[PDB]
């Protein structure tokens, strides 16, 4: 689909860590979504760190550069 | 659909989300804006980025900053 293909996309923009954090959140690599709290735990990051990946992460997908009109 | 004359359509994603390292990228805020400013929904892109809140990025000609500065 066009939106995995910008998904992938966008997960190349970011960190390591940061991209770790988007798929074990939104459950793309094994299809389980890992609470904020397990996803804290394997990463070292807080709640609000987490927020503001997902939030740019959002951004950067739902941008009009990228969009699936 | 205003998406479909989006003209950031033709240009690098990443553009528009400039990363600011030990200072605020006033250079790629700036390319960004110049194809902002040759787009014809810049009205309506930035009204839907702030009704969405849209934290990040460069959207309808304005910064991450001047957005933010612009809802308390
Ligand atoms: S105003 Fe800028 S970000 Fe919005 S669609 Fe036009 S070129 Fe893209």
């Amino acid at each position: 689909t066009l939106l995995q293909d910008q998904l992938q996309s966008v997960l190349d923009t970011l960190s390591e860590r940061e991209a770790g954090v988007v798929r074990l959140r939104f459950g793309l690599t094994d299809g389980q979504p890992r609470t904020l709290d397990e996803i804290g735990q394997v990463y070292g990051v807080t709640r609000e760190r987490i927020r503001q990946i997902e939030s740019k992460t959002m951004s950067k997908l739902r941008h009009p550069s990228r969009s699936q009109v | 659909d205003w998406r479909h004359k989006a003209v950031c359509r033709d240009e690098d994603p990443e553009l528009f989300f400039p990363v600011g390292n030990s200072g605020p990228a006033l250079a790629q805020i700036a390319d960004a804006k110049l194809v902002c400013n040759r787009c014809p929904v810049t009205t309506e892109c930035l009204s839907w980025a702030l009704n969405t809140g849209q934290d990040s990025g460069v959207w309808g000609g304005m910064s991450e900053d001047e957005r933010r500065a612009l809802k308390r």
